[PDB]
């Protein structure tokens, strides 16, 4: 479906569908497909002064998704996306990003989970970010 | 000095007064931030 919208020009409805299917095959086990996915979408969402507000998002899923991987691609990852996109850094996902990669860098994981706690409390969590942590927690 | 003492214990009082509006302005914030947070 999204092939066929892509060919008829109607942008907008190509790139949902094409994120429904990266988080579905992030739940599957298969990382790059989401991370190319995520990224590009954002980049395609830079531009948009309306959906530029919600990029960040996109960029801090896809940050997350990489996260697995490995912890130096992560900080990588999170380097790029800050110089990349300056904005983004001015939310608070990069400020949770560093703390939590700071709790794992010691194997503190006491922080790591009062950090996610203190945002669930300020913010209630979603069941895809919820496993990916608890699944990045088991390191 | 028992009533004395309870009048001292009514000072106390006052001054736990003071604490709870204290606490509950604490709250009212945390609420205002949840909520300005939540619009978004």
């Amino acid at each position: 479906s999204a092939d066929y919208y892509k060919g008829e020009e109607s942008n907008s409805s190509a790139n949902k569908c094409l994120l429904k299917v990266a988080g579905y095959a992030a739940q599957l086990e298969q990382y790059q497909k989401a991370i190319d996915i995520y990224e590009q979408v954002g980049t395609s969402a830079m531009d948009s002064p309306l959906l530029k507000y919600s990029a960040k998002d996109y960029f801090f899923k896809a940050a997350l998704c990489h996260f697995c991987i490995d912890m130096l691609n992560a900080k990588l990852a999170v380097q790029k996306y800050e110089e990349l996109f300056p904005a983004f850094s001015d939310s608070r996902e990069c400020k949770l990003m560093k703390k939590l990669l700071e709790a794992h860098e010691e194997q503190n994981v006491d922080s790591y989970t009062e950090s996610v706690k203190e945002y669930d409390s300020i913010s209630r969590l979603d069941q895809w970010l919820t496993t990916m942590l608890l699944r990045i927690k088991k390191t | 000095m028992a009533e004395d003492a309870d009048m001292r214990n009514e000072l106390e009082e006052m001054q736990r007064r003071a604490d709870q509006l204290a606490d509950e302005s604490l709250e009212s914030t945390r609420r205002m931030l949840q909520l300005v947070e939540e619009s978004k």
